[PDB]
């Protein structure tokens, strides 16, 4: 009873959130209930998902990621309790009313990447980087949120489950069956969220694995051996067709040169060469001019 | 108000850490499991593991509670 | 990471003073709830103490015989969450055994290992394991309370192995820093068994094991810990360390194993007292 | 009001399972068109029975018949002993009646897995989760974006068909049916592309021959890896010669050649069926 239920946000497949209150400090709190699931998950004990998120956003707290307040339960069931976000990149996006000048580009680029950078540092990747997870505050704060196909990365032989993003922002190596990779899967969910962006709408919405390799390489070519050293190594490759592709400044007609080199690192097919988040935020791009704008101004749906 | 790259800085209260790229011309990557093409073609470089082994050792090592 | 971790910022504690004290707290606690529900069946801590080393040790054991192979850190999380949880807690409330269970049940989840129910409770040793898993589902979420929903564990195997990296690429005095495996894993093994997790950092930990091992095996490492640690410049530094190992190696040999009748008459008692309220 | 829940089974995509007593019945909570008049229409003994539908103002009831257990539980249970012969015979037969009921009144499943095939007490096995199914032509429910489990999917629809047939349900029954003869998935693959060359690796590489019109499918591959077709003595050795011909019937690439639920009725497989 130290929640008072007073709206329905949504409801997901595998959890339903609520807007409550703390009734201590009054302050406005969403609450993700997770979902028992079927016969036999609901006979192992407490959700994966749920483990997986508490476990790993009690050892994060950074302004750019969603921040974890309380979690209860009873039985099998449990809730956890997060600071209530306004609204997400998404709604942003879809929103026809509002412009995206590229100084709000710029600024949502620059809190996505210092959370993303954040993370790194502790050795998780993300793995599920796409618009409704980047979540919006009034204040103009953007936090990476849904952490439940999060993970940590860097200590050999940890394969582990295939789980993966959805299609449309997953990364070439994924959609080839790789199984250790480091930061460049976030890294290329990045570049399909400016691409999304500038575009306002998805970059490479395919609607197959196959699909989706196919509008990967009708857009940016497909990649030799110079370019990407290991590629048919990777369990899941099938040879494609070879596609001239499209040079990148016809495909962002508006966007600067700068611009164009942050897209073009963050498209890179070597996982390897692809930027990192640190190097990502040195890019001449975010120090010039204009700034990005003040989380104050930014748009609101 | 232009934006500046600021550094992230978290205490460790540990010896310091050679940097990433620093690794293999010091001779630490002599001793640790080489990546094979598989692991290298997705990103997994053997900098990456031998740079977290380090990182454990060298975190909390003179902190008193 | 450690260095901003919640084991370092609240399950690392100043002395083991204060472990008594809270473990005396939690017998205290109980003993009041008995007594105002409504006198010898009641167990001081020190047979407290003896009973959850007891049960740890059977949890060492489960952990070890444990199909498919249980992965070494899986092993640490379990046996750290069973010290966590019977620190703010009593014997006589939560029985060890089905404690330790959930321990282990946890751990597998926590750290990533993929068992199905079925199979962990099958690894028991019928009727019987249905009970069991029906209990360890019921206490789930109760060790997860008393745990403060902190579930990351540091473990001090990587930073031994972040150590071995580094004296074989920085100390050339050693010929073959693999020669001190063995032993400084028996070190930490015995580490474990102490107090020591709760106490010191995994990094502290590790090394005191690694040079443990080293001035048993004969050789002299003063000169990794001032020199290659740059410690030589701050020399205050270098007497700390020096005292946390000291005190570790101290913790290490004043442990005293559980006998064995002792072992069965505070079993006797503590059933007796899980069969009584 | 009559109604006494006992507790709660689970909570699938939507709404909260709970097992009641009026006779033991199983309670589903929507929060508040198509799946309930479907579930109406469809009456068999080998389908789940939609009992009454309580309507309130916020908030929707369904109640049907209560199983004690779906295939899946079953089949780990079963995973050392095994699933007797009869038994798998029996249960076959039941879902195929169950699916050619469906298909001559125009319905798709489409969502065919152990985990959604429930039996009782005294050996009789039902149909449920119609979320996915397809109506005449039209989906029951128009907007879902729920993730679909890979390991049953037909390679037509691996390979973008958009043109779904009656077919893909009796390609999930025959990987079942696999299933439940080798207490193992037939193709467990970890992505849509592995599930497709696990596929064609065990059954080899679909050409023009034995799927016409395989070659200008949405996503074909002129690179597609050319794998031999091993025979079925080694991917299926308990079964026998009638079963395994079924399977083969079952397990055709080309949908058009694949048999139908009436047609796999009348198999000699089934000349014995007994139920146990
Ligand atoms: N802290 C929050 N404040 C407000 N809304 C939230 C919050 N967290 C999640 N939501 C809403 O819940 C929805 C689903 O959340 P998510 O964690 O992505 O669920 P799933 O893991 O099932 O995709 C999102 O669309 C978002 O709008
Ligand atoms: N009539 C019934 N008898 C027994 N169990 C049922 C019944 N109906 C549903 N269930 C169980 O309730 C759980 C929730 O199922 P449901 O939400 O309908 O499936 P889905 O989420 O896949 O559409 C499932 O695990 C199912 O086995
Ligand atoms: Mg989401
Ligand atoms: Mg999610
Ligand atoms: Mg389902
Ligand atoms: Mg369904």
């Amino acid at each position: 009873k130290r929640y008072e239920k007073l709206d329905f946000l949504g409801e997901g497949q595998f959890a339903t959130v609520y807007k409550a209150r703390d009734k201590n400090t009054n302050q406005i709190v969403a609450i993700k209930k997770i979902k028992l699931g079927h016969r036999s998950e609901a006979k192992d004990g407490i959700n994966r998902t749920a483990l997986r998120e508490i476990k790993l956003l009690q050892e994060l707290s950074h302004p750019n990621i969603i921040g974890l307040l309380d979690a209860f339960g009873h039985k099998s069931n449990i809730s956890l309790v997060f600071d209530f976000m306004e609204t997400d990149l998404e709604v942003i996006i879809k929103d026809n009313s509002l412009v995206l000048t590229p100084s709000h580009i710029k600024a949502y680029m620059l809190m996505t990447l210092q959370g993303l950078e954040y993370l790194h540092q502790h050795w998780i990747l993300h793995r599920d980087l796409k618009p409704n997870n980047l979540l919006l505050d009034e204040n103009g704060v953007l936090k990476l949120a849904d952490f439940g196909l999060a993970k940590s990365f860097g200590s050999p032989n940890r394969a582990y489950t295939h789980q993966v993003v959805t299609r449309w922002y997953r990364a070439p190596e994924l959609l080839f069956g790789a199984r250790m990779y480091g930061v460049g899967v976030d890294m290329w969910a990045v570049g399909c969220i400016l691409a999304e962006l500038l575009l306002r709408v998805p970059f490479l919405p395919g609607d197959s694995d196959l699909d989706q390799l196919t509008r990967i390489f009708e857009t940016l070519g497909t990649p030799t051996e110079e370019q990407w050293p290991d590629m048919c190594s990777l369990p899941d490759y099938v040879t494609f067709k070879s596609f001239p592709g499209i040079p990148l400044h016809h495909i962002f007609s508006a966007a600067g040169d700068d611009l164009l080199d942050l897209i073009q690192g963050l498209f890179l097919f070597n996982p390897c060469a692809r930027i990192t988040a640190t190097q990502a935020l040195k890019m001449k791009y975010f120090s010039n001019r204009p700034g990005p704008t003040p989380g104050c101004q930014l748009p609101r749906p | 108000a232009l934006y500046e790259y600021q550094p992230l800085q978290i205490e460790t209260y540990g010896p310091h850490v050679p940097e990433l790229e620093m690794l293999g011309r010091l001779g630490y990557l002599n001793h640790v499991r080489a990546a094979s093409p598989q692991d290298l073609a997705g990103g997994y470089t053997s900098s990456l593991a031998c740079h977290r082994a380090l990182q454990d050792a060298f975190s909390g090592l003179f902190w008193q509670p | 990471m450690y260095h901003n971790s919640s084991q370092k910022r609240h399950w690392t504690f100043s002395s083991e003073e204060q472990l008594a004290r809270l473990r005396a707290d939690a017998n205290r606690k109980f003993r009041c709830k008995a007594v105002a529900n409504g006198d010898p069946v009641f167990l001081e801590p020190h047979e407290e103490m003896t009973l959850c080393k007891y049960y740890e040790k059977r949890l060492l054991e489960f952990c070890s015989v444990f199909k498919p192979a249980m992965p070494r850190s899986v092993v640490g999380t379990a046996c750290m969450y069973f010290k966590r949880f019977y620190l703010n807690n009593s014997v006589m409330e939560y029985h060890p055994r089905i404690i330790m269970l959930t321990c282990a049940f946890l751990a597998c989840k926590v750290d990533e290992f993929n068992v199905s129910s079925p199979q962990f409770v099958g690894n028991l040793r019928p009727l019987g394991q249905e009970k069991a898993l029906e209990q360890i589902l019921e206490y789930e979420l109760l060790l997860i309370q008393q745990l403060n929903f902190h579930l990351i564990v540091h473990n001090p195997y990587r930073p031994f192995e972040g150590f071995l990296i580094d004296l074989k690429t920085r100390y050339p005095i050693l010929e073959n820093p693999e020669i001190l495996r063995k032993t400084a894993d028996d070190f930490l093994n015995r580490i474990a068994l102490t107090d020591a997790y709760l106490l010191y950092t995994p990094s502290q930990i590790a090394l005191t094991a690694i040079l443990s091992s080293a001035s048993r095996a004969g050789i002299t490492m003063e000169s990794y810990l001032s020199e290659s640690l740059m410690l030589k410049e701050n020399r205050t530094c270098l007497s700390q360390l020096l005292d946390i190992m000291k005190s570790m190696r101290n913790l290490v040999k004043k442990y005293e194993p559980p006998r064995s009748e002792e072992v069965a008459v505070l079993k006797q008692k503590l059933e007796r007292c899980h069969s009584a309220e | 009001e009559n109604f006494q829940k006992v507790e709660k089974i689970g909570e699938g995509t939507y709404g909260v399972v709970y097992k009641a007593r009026n006779e033991v019945v199983a309670l589903k909570k929507i929060r508040l068109i198509r799946e309930i008049s479907l579930l109406k229409e469809l009456n068999h003994p080998n389908i789940v029975k939609l009992l009454d539908v309580i309507h309130t103002e916020n908030k929707l009831y369904l109640v049907f018949e209560f199983l004690h257990q779906d295939l899946k539980k079953f089949m780990d249970a079963s995973a050392l002993t095994g699933i007797p012969l009869p038994l798998i015979k029996s249960y076959l037969f039941q879902l195929l009646q169950g699916l050619a009921f469906c298909h001559s009144h125009r319905v798709l499943h489409r969502d065919l897995k152990p985990q959604n095939l429930l039996i009782n007490t005294e050996g009789a096995i039902k149909l449920a989760d119609f979320g996915l199914a397809r109506a005449f032509g039209v989906p029951v429910r128009t907007y879902t974006h729920e993730v679909v489990t890979l390991w049953y999917r037909a390679p037509e629809i691996l390979l973008g068909c958009k043109y779904y047939s009656t077919a893909v349900d009796i390609w999930s029954l025959g990987c079942i049916f696999a299933e439940m003869v080798t207490r193992r998935a037939l193709f467990p693959g970890d992505s849509e592309i592995d599930q497709l060359f696990r596929i064609f690796r065990t059954l080899g590489t679909p050409d023009e021959v034995v799927w016409p019109g395989v070659t200008s499918m949405p996503d074909y591959k002129p690179s597609f890896p050319k794998w031999a077709r091993q025979d079925f003595s080694k991917v299926v050795p308990p079964l026998d010669e009638d079963g395994r011909s079924l399977l083969s019937q079952m397990l055709h690439y080309d949908p058009n050649k694949r048999i139908s639920a009436k047609a796999a009725l009348a198999h000699p497989f089934f000349q014995d069926v007994t139920k146990p």
